[PDB]
RNA sequence: AGCGAAACCACAGCCAAGGGAACGGGCUUGGCAGAAUCAGCGG
RNA sequence: GCAGUCAAGCGGCGACAUUGCUAUCAUACCGAAGCAGAAUUCGGUAAGCGUCUACUGAUGAAUGUUACCGCAAUAGUAAUUGAACUUAGUACGAGAGGAACAGUUCAUUCGGAUAAUUGGUUUUUGCGGCUGUCUGAUCAGGCAUUGCCGCGAAGCUACCAUCCGCUGGAUUAUGGCUGAACGCCUCUAAGUCAGAAUCCAUGCUAGAACGCGGUGAU
RNA sequence: UGUACAACGGGGUAUUGUAAGCAGUAGAGUAGCGUUACGCUGCUGAGAUUAAGCCUUUGUUGUCUGAUUUGU
């Protein structure tokens, strides 16, 4: 797992074109802050955030 | 490549570039060795030192090759523009010598690697590098005419206004210092003059312009009178995909008169009537109806002054080229007068504050009185938030004692009742 | 890896000395250079990120912070210091006739079997009518000019399990040399509290001798930006409680400390961790600069201490909380 | 009367910042030009007034909602309910949603008319926004896109839509929620048109890469002048 | 910050503390001690045991539902702030725990019937 | 606790330079540093 | 190499040029390029960081004795790369394009430590149940030089967890002033400003086990 | 020969998961002729762990001189 600045831990292979952008338009699955905040544009392309 | 070359590497003249190979081999490789180091150590020592040399020239005549265009394969309009701007068999020809050089570099420093393989001796291998290297200097140093094209040819292209003919462009025909000059100036921005003197622009000059939300650019031609300039002017204007634009003046500039000009402009009937051609002027009369007998053109009287008259030349030009429930708002937001920056007393922006006061994003965030509360005497904060084990979040509500006034007797009752018995 | 703290020795004395310290103040009172404390170990704090321009601004944060702590320092003496080619060089030193027994002891190893007559001759002739000792002040205030001021840990009030006390000498930088003897000699026997060397949001740092890994460790140690989040008082009842929670607890973790006594006195709140570890002696200076920088500018926004029991796992902060949660036992009513 | 701007010199609007008719939420940070932005155009007729959500930047992804009411995701932290609550007016009803997916900018998508919500949304909430927002609700997948609010925005003035919608499907949309929408992209040519623009009944902002022609139709569907 | 509850031991549990686990299926579990988390990755439901706190309240061993715990729960909506409201929380939420702590020793003593 | 060897030993050791086949260890020029005394890098 | 206009000396030779194939890779104060801008290469500087002798942990009497405190000659020495906010969509530029100094926000790299949570960590020889061993047997799990299922603080312990990691001068190359020499000129020969990641100062480590000083005791 | 060293008990503290016993008659059990081979209730978040390196101490109680060298 990884730490957060919340006070709490939290835990649960894909490449994009140069802006980020994946080859779908309803991904789906464990979309973590990692890819949800640090991936605006995925972030979009995914519907399940966290 | 594109039509546009601007990253080709700077040609470095044979004795420049040979210091330079030479500055490298000598200071990458190794330096130091004595008779009584092991052979085969020598051995790969020469051996290093002769690769590396012969691989660091060859490396550095591909990447001198590798940046020039090909003129040949870029585009007929393009390789017949270059045609005129330098030799284009000349231009061949030294591409040509400049790989068999490098060919034969590399001939040489296989063979002498190969050779330098099955050595007897320290001084013979010390004699076959430094014959290498001679033959090397000898073969590069030959290149000084060559090289010389090559870097002044990189140096006149790394900054022409080349464009892909698709590209919706207008071109612009006529006599040297016809008045034309200010024409492209006007419509689009570029530094030339009326100067009065034949050629006020020399070289093409491209400039982009914007009409009904599509893109243009318009070129204008250095001078038509075979010369080296009309040659490059009309080697450009044939194969461009554009509409081709005569000027004329009566007697003032251009120098020659309005017979003259007219004689002129007939002489560009084989290719000119394809471009959908205009024509604007700065017993005359029959000369200048003449231009009638064209398919299609137009012909108006105006001045380098009359800037409407090129503006309208300019959409007739663009047109033809073409040719071929009720909402719900705020009324009180909309009230407001717009945002005026250059007004003082605009309502300024939290960023103008913030470079005033705050800086640059070294400020920090601030939220006193931003809510919207009824009282502003209490404007300050410091929530519980958490209470013996509990959130407050859970019992912060309005007037809770209503509520509490019914659990108060609760006590009362508990106690008297006697669950305890 | 590096070679500066090399070779792996151990050090001389557990009390890590204090080699540098600050310049002077040409207008600014007597003023306290350093101050010192115990190690009473680590707990977790909880804020608001007030600093500017943070990719967490006003989100919560966490991290380890040290419990210092730093019972209510006092002076016993005053050292004076002059300019030499050698450097400095104490020239005189005093006392106040009033050792404490706390220092006494520290003059002595078998204090049990030891006569105890130590300061009576100086003690004795510091009881005159000052003439005799107002030479030594007046010689050092001629030439002297770096004045030191002897001080003392009050082990009593500390829960530690030792009463010899340890001497520290501390260098003032008020300007004036004859202001800061005449301001050590009216706080001769007196105390210092410790929020009048400290203040909150101070990018202080602090040097001790680390944990023996056992030679590994046990070296004197240095680390900058040891920022203090606040500042608390044994006296002040609800210290725990932060401007946030403010709940009603102390940040004494419950059953007490991990192989340490209970806080009940002074202590100060260090960001992160630092060298030693309980039962240890620290020093605390303000760096001898200042980190001029939006960091040590920002506020603290204490929300909640880690307050639990340490001994196996914990599920309550403080025991108001358990016995509502977890009612009555075998042991209760 | 368009504006283009972006945040941290990123294009995705959508996801940084949720503008309505009657409040303006953005992104937190160090960086007030967004913040600046909005407030030029709106000055100060409108709360503005930036706040986290989650503790996460992608506040605009994770809240939506409309002139009537407010919706904000179910990871929304109960320190920032007071926030919402003493940003906005009390004439502005705020609801929390307990979503599937803790995100509303993919799950509803609304004006102050319409909304449109995702299939498996909570009835709870579903029936409540007939009367938080006093909009419509239809479950309607947009040419079958999962993600329904992430690739659409809609106001009173209409909206600019994914180009996979067909114009007869726009021109019917002008009956089937009372407001014409175009077809189009933003972002450079991005399908996800929602995650790059927002935009209300009199302001619309998009990203900077956005090309001049994209900006020209969302400027006409939207009909500012 | 906001105290969160634990799904295995039904009790509330603060940050920093214990290990906690999130599902593909988009929501927060939380465990007070890694025992609880390791019970609950082997799927040993402990509102069977006698220890729970889910078992003891609703059996009888412990105080059950009663009107003094229905304040501590979250909400959906927000509510106005007012630094005059704050102190009403204060006073409540005592009263309300003072009002309890006479009803958890009531039902002990109820269970204890029959000891004599 | 007590008993109790052997190998080896002209004598043996703080280093840099010169010292010719270079062996420097006892020749020269300079610089080092503690009676006594555990323990070893993977030399 | 072959022949030669080749020629300072010079007993018929002869360095000089030309005619035929066959001690940095980035980290840059500085200048050049046809360098509009980014980018770029070149001459520039630095090896700074990037890419039987020896002790690695140690002991013993010293300078009246004992106990405390202090100075430092000496030897070592350390932080660091990238990405975003910003001047930024700017100076510029035919249009597309896309800099930086001053202040902030994050992570890898190297180092010093802490256990706030977690674990590879368990001999609390700790616990509920359990097997061989089989307990006179319901008591009892009596035994696995060290038991299994479910747990476990502590010792240990790592982003597998946490905090932190410097502010002033003298100079190399270089850009100037004054000013000659050589009545001119010039940056240098007299001096001087700016200026190196270099050197020294700042700080940290150990402290001459015979470098030193101050104090309570006879 | 003193808010001095100390030993248990107790509390704080969490841990395990509910001990040995009365005895299931709380409960259908059923081979007989309701019975009896046998078919989670009150102590009981119980017992125990609960520092030979977790804290205390409402504290009574057990204790307190065995050898040594040096000194301007
Ligand atoms: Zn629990």
């Amino acid at each position: 797992s990884w730490r957060r600045r919340d006070g709490v831990f939290l835990y649960f292979g894909v490449i994009a074109n140069p802006k980020g952008e994946m080859k779908g338009s309803a991904i789906t699955g464990p979309v973590g802050k990692e890819c949800a905040d640090l991936w605006p544009r995925v972030a979009s392309n995914s519907g399940v955030v966290v | 490549m594109q039509l546009s070359w601007k990253d080709i590497p700077t040609v470095a003249p044979a004795n420049d570039l040979l210091d330079i190979v030479l500055n490298r081999t000598q200071r990458k490789t190794p330096t130091v060795i004595r008779p009584g180091f092991k052979i085969t150590r020598i051995r790969a020592f020469y051996m290093r030192k002769v690769k590396y040399t012969g691989e660091g020239f060859v490396e550095k005549f591909e990447d001198i090759l590798k940046g020039f265009p090909n003129i040949n394969d870029v585009h007929p309009f393009h390789r017949d523009l270059m045609d005129t701007l330098y030799e284009k068999n000349h231009y061949k020809i030294s591409l040509a010598a400049i790989s068999r050089a490098k060919s034969l570099v590399e001939q040489v420093a296989r063979d002498y690697v190969r050779l330098l393989k099955f050595g007897q001796s320290l001084f013979q291998c010390k004699q076959l590098k430094r014959a290498a290297l001679g033959r090397m200097a000898t073969i590069v140093k030959k290149l000084r005419d060559p090289l010389a094209y090559l870097e002044q040819v990189r140096q006149h292209i790394g900054r022409l206004p080349s464009i892909d003919p698709n590209t919706r462009t207008l071109l612009i025909c006529g006599y040297p210092n016809v008045g034309k000059s200010s024409f492209l100036r006007c419509i689009t921005k570029s530094d030339v003059d009326v100067q009065p003197y034949a050629f006020t622009t020399k070289s093409l000059y491209v400039g982009h312009f914007d009409y009904k939300y599509l893109r243009f650019q318009a070129i204008d031609t250095p001078g038509i009178l075979m010369n080296n300039i009309e040659m490059q002017s009309i080697y450009a204007i044939a194969h461009l995909r554009s509409c081709v634009l005569y000027f004329m003046d009566l007697s003032e500039q251009c120098g020659f008169t309005i017979e003259a000009q007219v004689k002129l402009f007939h002489s560009i009937k084989p290719l000119f009537a394809n471009k959908s051609v205009m024509v604007v002027i700065n017993e005359r009369a029959q000369l200048l109806e003449s231009v009638k007998e064209v398919p299609g053109v137009e012909i108006m009287t105006s001045s380098c002054q009359l800037e409407e008259n090129v503006m309208e030349v300019r959409n007739k030009a663009c047109e033809k080229l073409l040719a071929s429930r009720t909402p719900f708002i705020p009324e009180s937001v909309k009230n407001l007068k717009k945002y005026d920056p250059e007004d003082p007393n605009r309502r300024k922006l939290a960023r103008d504050i913030e470079a005033e006061n705050g800086g640059a994003g070294v400020f920090n965030v601030n939220l006193k009185d931003k809510y919207l509360l009824e009282d502003d005497e209490w404007k300050n904060d410091i929530m519980p938030e958490i209470l013996d084990g509990k959130n407050v979040y859970d019992f912060l509500d309005p007037e809770i004692a209503a509520k509490l006034q019914a659990l108060e007797e609760e006590e009362e009752k508990l106690e008297n009742e006697g669950f305890y018995n | 890896g590096h070679l500066g703290f090399l070779p792996r020795k151990r050090a001389a004395s557990i009390r890590a000395r204090v080699k540098a310290f600050p310049k002077d103040d040409r207008s600014k009172p007597v003023a306290l250079t350093s101050f010192l404390g115990y190690k009473a170990g680590m707990t977790t704090i909880v804020r608001d990120l007030d600093r500017p321009g943070s990719k967490f601004h006003k989100r919560e944060v966490v991290e380890a912070v040290t419990v210092v702590d730093t019972p209510p320092v006092v002076v016993v003496g005053v050292v004076g210091y002059v300019e030499t080619p050698r450097g400095l060089r104490s020239l005189t030193t005093v006392w106040a006739e009033h050792l404490s027994d706390e220092v006494k002891r520290r003059f002595y190893k078998n204090w049990y079997k030891s006569k105890k007559k130590a300061f009576t001759k100086y003690s004795a002739k510091y009881a005159q009518d000052g003439a005799g000792i107002e030479r030594e002040l007046a010689r050092i205030k001629k030439y002297a000019s770096v004045v030191r001021v002897l001080v003392h840990t009050q082990i009593r009030k500390t829960p530690l399990a030792q009463k010899k006390a340890h001497l520290a000498e501390i260098q003032l930088n008020g300007g004036s040399i004859s202001e800061k003897v005449d301001w050590a000699r009216e706080h001769f026997e007196k105390t210092v509290a410790v929020d009048s060397v400290f203040e909150q949001n101070e990018m202080i740092d602090a040097i001790a001798v680390t944990k023996g890994h056992g030679q590994r460790g046990y070296h004197s140690r240095t680390s900058i930006n040891h920022k203090i989040y606040r500042v608390g008082k044994g006296d002040d009842e609800a210290n725990g409680a932060t401007s946030f929670d403010r709940t009603k607890k102390t940040i004494t973790p419950m059953g007490g400390f991990v192989h340490y006594g209970e806080i009940k006195n002074d202590f100060i709140m260090v960001k992160g961790c630092i060298p030693g570890n309980r039962k240890r002696i620290v020093t605390l200076r303000k760096s001898l600069y200042t980190n001029t920088s939006r960091k040590a500018l920002e506020e603290v926004s204490l929300k909640w201490i880690d307050t639990a029991s340490k001994f196996g796992k914990g599920r309550f902060q403080t025991p108001a909380e358990k016995h509502a949660f977890m009612g009555t036992l075998k042991k209760d009513l | 009367m368009a504006t283009r701007t972006q945040f941290e010199n990123s294009n995705e609007i959508g996801v940084f910042s949720k503008l309505t008719n009657t409040y303006c939420l953005v992104a937190v940070g160090g960086s007030e030009n967004f913040y600046s932005a909005f407030e030029a155009e709106l000055g100060d007729a409108i709360p503005i007034v930036h706040t986290t959500i989650a503790g996460t930047r992608i506040i605009g992804r994770m809240t939506a909602g409309n002139r009537r009411g407010l919706l904000v995701p179910t990871q929304t932290t109960d320190q920032e309910l007071q926030h919402l609550r003493n940003s906005l007016p009390d004439s502005v009803k705020i609801q929390r949603v307990e979503e599937r997916l803790s995100a509303l900018g993919n799950v509803i998508c609304c004006n102050d008319y319409v909304a449109l919500v995702h299939p498996d949304i909570d009835r709870e909430t579903e029936e409540l926004i007939s009367d938080v927002l006093g909009v419509e609700v239809f479950r309607q997948t947009i040419s079958g896109n999962i993600l329904v609010g992430s690739y659409c925005s809609l106001s009173n003035q209409g909206g600019l839509v994914h180009p996979q919608t067909s114009v007869q499907d726009q021109e019917e949309l002008s009956s089937l929620l009372q407001v014409p929408l175009v077809a189009g992209t933003v972002n450079r040519g991005s399908s996800v048109v929602g995650a790059g623009m927002v935009v209300n009944d009199y302001l619309a902002v998009t990203g900077l890469d956005t090309t001049a022609p994209e900006l020209s139709v969302i400027e006409s569907i939207f009909r500012l002048q | 910050m906001r105290i969160y509850q634990c799904h295995f031991c039904s009790s509330p549990c603060y940050p920093g503390h214990g290990i906690m686990f999130v599902r593909n299926d988009a929501k927060e579990f939380r465990f007070c001690r890694s025992k609880c988390h390791k019970a609950f990755k082997q799927r040993r439901n402990p509102r069977k045991l006698k220890w729970t706190k889910a078992f003891r309240k609703a059996a009888g061993k412990e105080l059950a539902v009663d009107s003094t715990l229905t304040f501590a729960q979250r909400r959906n909506v927000p509510v106005r702030y007012n630094r005059e409201l704050v102190a009403t929380t204060l006073k409540a939420m005592a009263r309300i725990e003072e009002i309890r702590q006479k009803r958890e020793r009531a039902f002990y003593k109820n269970r204890m019937r029959g000891n004599k």
